[PDB]
């Protein structure tokens, strides 16, 4: 038994669904689950509705959230330039909405706005998966260091004939600024009835 | 007085974590998934979302910095000589193998195969998230794992460069330019450092090389037979996985409400009495997120301490010779 | 030979019925019963 | 609720494992069969592929003083009626 | 209405709705409710 | 006490980063902004 | 900068309502009677106490990190300044 | 001393009411009905 409401046409593959009052948002695709006749709703490990039986047809449709992912914006210094890049982390370039607003697919996400080059340089902006960006905004694989080879042999030794005395700096913090917070004056704005209730929380 | 007439060149393993799996959690999709008024009520709690984002970003940057300080310690990438001869000592078990797609040694291959990561943070083509998972269920609720900056190939190249510098320069490559030196002379200098004359080596180099090869073989056999070698890393991986599972399971709690589903509360109750029910779920999820962030910060501090210790041990034992007892393994390092 | 199992419950006046037939050759194993009838008799 | 590849823990009325259950043997040769208690429920089991017992009485006094359920299984259109039945011995 | 809203009721579904009916005294209306006690709530009709 | 500058947070990603950091001057670096979500196009209603 | 940002965030968290009708205490005290004002005063106090506990936890973690850094700095001082340490890459890169 | 003081504070925190009528659970259960005692039991559990 349900309430008076006209049904709509079933659409599969990102639309809002309403199965017997159970509202939500997600795509509906075919499923191979062996749903029992007395079982109507599904539930995954996270206690979310992943499958539901249609009231009209006895087919089972899966409930999967629509396309989403993190939006990492790469920007240089403001006094340097204003052009920025967009990194859709966890989403391939073939898949990428909520936001109103040169395409390279990395192992960490689709990077749009940075031209990928072959020559490597020092890492400036950590992007992910060994890729770093620098300022136009270009993408490149970070270099681990200058390639060098040692002329090893059975009777070869290198001994320095000179030396260069150098001084290296090292900054290590020793302390910070002290802080004293009065609970009564912070939580309560010099109110007596507020302190009377604050004192009921113990010795916090 | 007791003075030894012989010696045994043994090799001892030591596992130290350098980093952990990154985690980025979106407060909106985790607490107020596909809901509008829920976000309006959550915005009244201030910038706790911004605090969590800053904490996770700081954790990621700290893990990356620890990895960079532990592995990327030299400025040049030294390659191994083509002639794999060092006076009888065999280093084929620790040198990278060009026959494999990844330039890793047979020991590193076993080390990577014994540890099974839950989620590395690679690209998902969205085809595996439907039909015939814990990772997908966590991702659908905001739990996103980010991959580290330095990949496995870069770490392997750094390890190979450090190994080549150590075997071709002794300890001079760390203090300055890589001065070439024969490996028997490096071993003689090492023996002279602990107070042993070099004639012992110049007379028993064959026996020392045989003992070193036997020790490497026994270490490989122990790594192939005993799975508890990388337990210090397996425990961290399992702790991260269990923390993610608990954080994605806490969404099932009601915290005194009539139901854990937000849509059910929104459809069964009117806003005047549904706001007080959604507030309990919001507070419970916020407290769970704060507890998770505190635990992650404690684990990140522990990993930072362990990475500092590992970098110190690297700089002392690999790039030089440390006289500290029981620091570079048991015995005269 | 088929094994017929039945389970009857009386909670808050709601009578529950669980039953599922499983062929046998009480042997070892597991067999979950299915809810069939649920009638509110409301009697002791 | 449909669940797959998940370990679900629940607290409800179940049958404890390795429990000592009573196996009755009713025989007619052609008073002696008292009403068994129903403390918090019971678990019935049978393996008879014939017209042997397929019904259960439900009540508390069984003397037409209070309500009593009568469930009788038959070929088609079984009857389930709760009423003040006067049950025999 | 416990657990449901009186206005947002025509947009939901139910498994089996049972409409009880019984006439009690005027001072007994405060006893027909979950968790309440009294003569009626303990001897005639009780809500879980 | 007069409005001298404004930023449209939904105009460009740089403006979104400025609104997230609550500052008009953004230094060099990478910042994780709000996640994108595909908005629903239609509404499906299923009843017996 | 982290200390200043933590202080600014802690002083800004007072702007939150935590579900109440207003973040100002006097407004709730003068607009609602105690029969219906305590239900909001309790929420405000709980939110502010949770913010204070979060700030204290962050300060304790930062203090532990600073204690570790200060112990390392004191060790480096006692090794490099008050003496000569043969530890490689400890007192800077190169033969100290 | 710090461990002992932490234990004493944790065992003393039970004396707090956390906005409830009393810090004793049995008193709230005997004085109020569950429909109006659950709102205080929830506050006590949250505080603890």
């Amino acid at each position: 038994v349900c309430g008076p409401k006209k049904s709509t046409n079933l659409v599969k593959n990102c639309v809002n669904f309403n199965f017997n009052g159970l509202t939500g948002t997600g795509v509906l695709t075919e499923s191979n689950k062996k749903f029992l006749p007395f079982q109507q709703f599904g539930r995954d490990i996270a206690d979310t509705t992943d499958a539901v039986r249609d009231p009209q047809t006895l087919e089972i449709l899966d409930i999967t959230p629509c396309s989403f992912g993190g939006v990492s914006v790469i920007t240089p210094g403001t006094n340097t330039s204003n052009q920025v890049a967009v990194l859709y982390q966890g989403v391939n370039c073939t898949e990428v909405l909520t936001p109103t607003w040169n395409v390279f697919q990395t192992r960490a996400g689709c990077l749009i706005g940075a031209e990928y080059v072959n020559n490597s340089y020092e890492c400036d902006i950590p992007i992910g998966a060994g890729i770093c960006a620098s300022y136009s905004i270009i993408a490149y694989t970070m270099s681990l260091g200058a390639e060098n080879s040692v002329a090893y042999s059975n009777n070869s030794i290198a001994i320095p004939t000179n030396f260069t005395i150098s001084v290296t700096t090292e900054i290590l913090p020793v302390s910070m600024t002290k802080t004293s917070v009065d609970c009564t004056m912070y939580i309560c704005g010099d109110s007596t009835e507020c302190s009377n209730l604050l004192l009921q929380y113990g010795s916090f | 007085i007791a003075i030894p007439t012989n010696f045994t060149i043994s090799v001892t393993t030591e596992i130290l974590p350098v980093s952990m799996t990154k985690t980025s959690v979106d407060c909106t999709m985790y607490i107020c998934g596909d809901s509008t008024e829920c976000s309006n009520l959550l915005l009244q709690y201030g910038s706790f979302c911004t605090q969590l984002k800053r904490a996770l970003t700081g954790i990621a940057v700290e893990q990356d910095k620890n990895t960079q300080e532990v592995f990327a310690q030299v400025k040049q990438i030294y390659k191994t000589p083509p002639i794999k001869y060092f006076g009888g000592f065999n280093f084929s078990q620790i040198l990278p193998d060009p026959s494999k797609p990844s330039k890793r040694s047979p020991i590193e291959d076993l080390l990577f195969n014994k540890v099974t990561l839950a989620d590395a943070g690679f690209i998902k083509q969205y085809g595996d998230c439907l039909g015939d998972d814990l990772i997908c269920a966590q991702k659908f609720n905001g739990l996103t794992v980010l991959p580290p900056l330095l990949t496995d190939e870069m770490i392997a190249q750094y390890t190979s460069a450090l190994l080549a510098g150590t075997i071709t320069s002794g300890w001079t490559f760390g203090a300055g330019p890589a001065l070439q030196i024969p490996f028997p002379m490096q071993m003689a200098y090492r023996f002279n450092g602990i107070g042993v004359t070099q004639n012992v080596l110049y007379e028993n180099q064959k026996l020392i090389a045989n003992q070193f090869n036997s020790a490497i073989g026994k270490i490989q056999d122990s790594l192939s037979s005993t799975p508890s070698a990388l337990g210090k890393l397996q425990d961290v991986v399992n702790h991260n996985a269990q923390a993610l599972n608990t954080l994605v399971k806490q969404l099932s709690s009601k915290f005194g409400a009539i139901s854990s589903v937000l849509n059910d509360i929104l459809s069964r109750l009117d806003p005047p009495e549904a706001e007080v029910q959604i507030d309990r779920l919001i507070t419970g999820r916020l407290q769970s997120l704060q507890t998770y962030v505190t635990q992650q910060l404690i684990r990140a501090a522990e990993i930072r301490a362990s990475a500092n210790l590992a970098a110190t041990k690297m700089s002392e034992c690999v790039l030089g010779q440390s006289k500290r007892v029981d620091f570079c393994g048991k015995g005269y390092h | 030979k088929n094994l017929r199992e039945f389970v009857f419950k009386n909670i808050d006046g709601y009578f529950k019925i669980y039953s599922k037939h499983t062929p046998i050759n009480l042997p070892q194993g597991f067999s979950a019963l299915e809810p069939l009838v649920d009638l509110p008799i409301g009697i002791n | 609720v449909f669940r797959s590849s998940v370990l679900h823990s629940t607290q409800d009325l179940f049958l404890p494992f390795f429990s000592n259950v009573t196996w009755f043997h009713a025989i007619h040769v052609s008073f002696d069969n008292p009403a068994l208690p129903f403390n918090d429920g019971v678990y019935f089991a049978s393996t008879e592929k014939s017209n042997i017992i397929r019904g259960w009485i439900f009540g508390t006094t069984l003397d037409s003083k209070t309500q009593s359920l009568l469930i009788v299984n038959n070929a088609t259109n079984v009857v389930i009626k709760v009423c003040e039945f006067q049950f025999c011995n | 209405c416990y657990g449901v809203s009186p206005t947002k009721l025509n947009d939901l579904c139910f498994t089996n709705v049972y409409a009880d009916s019984f006439v009690i005294r005027g001072n007994e209306v405060s006893q027909i409710a979950p968790g309440q006690t009294g003569n009626i709530a303990d001897y005639n009709y009780k809500l879980p | 006490g007069t409005i001298t500058d404004a930023v449209d947070c939904a105009l460009d990603p740089l403006s979104e980063t400025k609104c997230t950091l609550k500052s008009f001057t953004v230094e060099k670096g990478i910042y994780q902004t709000s996640n994108f979500r595909v908005q629903p196009t239609e509404s499906i209603v299923r009843f017996p």
